[PDB]
RNA sequence: AAGGCGGCCCCCUGGACGAAGACUGACGCUCAGGUGCGAAAGCGUGGGGAGCAAACAGGAUUAGAUACCCUGGUAGUCCACGCCGUAAACGAUGUCGACUUGGAGGUUGUGCCCUUGAGGCGUGGCUUCCGGAGCUAACGCGUUAAGUCGACCGCCUGGGGA
RNA sequence: UUCUUCUAAAAAAAA
């Protein structure tokens, strides 16, 4: 994620754009998913899970559609 | 909204890298299917392209190795 | 002490510390400070502001070098992972181009085992 | 508490200077509601503290408080597995509040022989910016100071 | 087929699926005993060993801590050839075949209509979630059945002992 | 961040 800063432009909106490049890249999350071992069983279980609530979410949200609450 | 599937290519040429660039990140990684809307079956297709372009050296990696 | 005009600053921020090193462009440092030896021992010196006066030391104990323009390094996850950047923006540094030059293996040597907390 | 932010009580003023935070401070130094004798206490005190620093009594009230307000203060919140003193701002009116407390509670304990004396002695300590009024208004700050980190 | 398989390239090679036919003509299904494959740990011989890490040592927590947490760290994890043949080896659901309302997807062929752009209409293989009748002690299963049937095999007869 | 354990006897309605 390289940002280098244009001329005439502050920089807390370059640290911001800085940021925002970071979060889209995915660096944070990488580095905190490698700090330990992860099993195989526990990953498959969470993608799992993951998949799970993604869509069951989704099945929720259209039955709430639906109906009413008051 | 697969541009593979409109132009109905046969297979994905590793060689066009004008057009595998658009496919890429800045820091180097493959923009997901689910984004770019790609079909499953081009979009592995181009991430041998992509692979086989890296060896080739004409496309990086990761935007940091020098 | 050989005058540079623009320089890099490389910021290792862990979990626990960070280290802010400024260098000439060709990676020979020139001084360096850390907020565990900026006076913060333990839960303080993993915080923001902790990093931010580390920034601000390192950025006072290089001034001899007469340096102006500086491009940063960001790399680690951690607290001060934009704070230190503002100390050296408001120490007076023309911060020209931020790099992430944090490290991720390609799925390369087997992580520590997960802690049992 | 949990449910209703109350509404402020009215105060009225005292009766010599018509000032608002006077007629809370003789609040603050009655004990066992002899407002009376505080008055006269604190009264005493205003007009030897006239004497020793040649302006008037509400003037020099106030510079002697103003060394003795904070403007930060440690509050614990322990979201960690220990006690975390987080440094806030200290709003006016306890900023006010604080600053009358530790005047009182420091005259309290000089050893004169009467209170107006004793509170006489501190004010003027406190304007000359010394005392252990203002002792515990530097340890306070160098607190917030070495816990400055938390926010 | 199950265990399982994830950078890229080459060599050898197994299985599955689709559209049109042509061909042999029940050659089929299951299978005690038998044989082969079979995660991880472990064993033998010879290598290799960066990271991780049983045992072990030290530092913490604690009343104690032969543990959880920290710093090191040896078999092992890796390669070649054999042995072991066990798992919550799980879909806790043996294999094969026929019939019984449907909906939204994922993945992979293929036919027609003007591909009048990434459009529309069918027809196959694998697979995920919801649900009708029906079944079930209930939870649920529900054309990939735990529904209605047929062929064969393995297994169970109170808990502990085991 | 740590925070263990409480032996051994009960009674309940019947148109």
């Amino acid at each position: 994620p390289v940002i280098k800063v244009r001329e005439n432009e502050p920089f807390d909106v370059a640290l911001r754009r800085f940021k925002r490049s970071c979060e889209k890249a995915g660096v944070l999350a990488e580095v905190r998913r490698r700090e330990f071992y992860e099993k195989p069983t526990t990953e498959r279980k969470r993608a799992k899970a993951s998949a799970v609530k993604r869509h069951a979410k989704k099945l929720a949200r259209e039955n709430a559609r639906r109906t009413r609450l008051y | 909204f697969c541009r593979f599937t409109a132009e109905g290519v046969q297979e994905i040429d590793y060689k066009d890298i004008a057009t595998l660039k658009n496919y890429i990140t800045e820091s180097g990684k493959i923009v997901p299917s689910r984004i770019t809307g790609t079909r499953a079956k081009y979009q592995r297709q181009l991430a041998r392209a992509i692979k086989r372009a890296r060896y080739l050296s004409l496309l990086p990696y990761t935007d940091r190795h020098q | 002490r050989k005058q540079v005009s623009d320089g890099v600053a490389h910021i290792h921020a862990s979990f626990n510390n960070t280290i802010v090193t400024i260098t000439d462009r060709q990676g020979n440092a020139l001084g360096w400070a850390t907020a565990g030896g900026s006076g913060f021992r333990g839960s303080r010196k993993s915080t923001p502001f902790a990093a931010q006066v580390a920034a601000e030391r390192c950025a006072d104990a290089v001034k001899e070098y007469g340096i102006k323009n500086l491009e940063v390094m960001v790399k680690g996850p951690g607290p001060g992972r934009e704070s230190t950047i503002r100390a050296l923006n408001a120490a007076g540094f023309r911060i020209t181009n931020i790099t992430d030059v944090t490290p991720i293996p390609h799925n390369g040597c087997r992580p520590p085992k997960k802690r049992r907390v | 508490p949990r449910r209703r932010v109350i509404g402020q009580r009215k105060i009225l003023p005292d009766p010599k200077f018509g000032s608002e935070l006077l007629a809370k401070f003789v609040n603050i130094l009655m004990v066992d509601g002899k407002k009376s004798t505080a008055e006269s206490i604190v009264y005493s005190a205003l007009e030897t503290l006239a004497q020793r620093s040649g302006k008037s009594e509400l003037e020099a009230f106030e510079v002697a408080l103003e060394n003795v307000r904070p403007t930060v203060e440690v509050k614990s919140r322990r979201v960690g597995g220990s006690t975390y003193q987080v440094p806030v701002e200290v709003r006016p009116v306890r900023r006010n509040a604080l600053a009358m407390r530790w005047i009182v509670e420091a005259a309290r304990k000089r050893g004169d022989k009467s209170m107006a004396l004793r509170l006489a002695n501190e004010l003027s300590d406190a304007a000359e910016n010394k005392g252990t009024a203002v002792k515990k208004r530097e340890d306070v700050h160098r607190m917030a100071e070495a816990n400055k980190a938390f926010a």
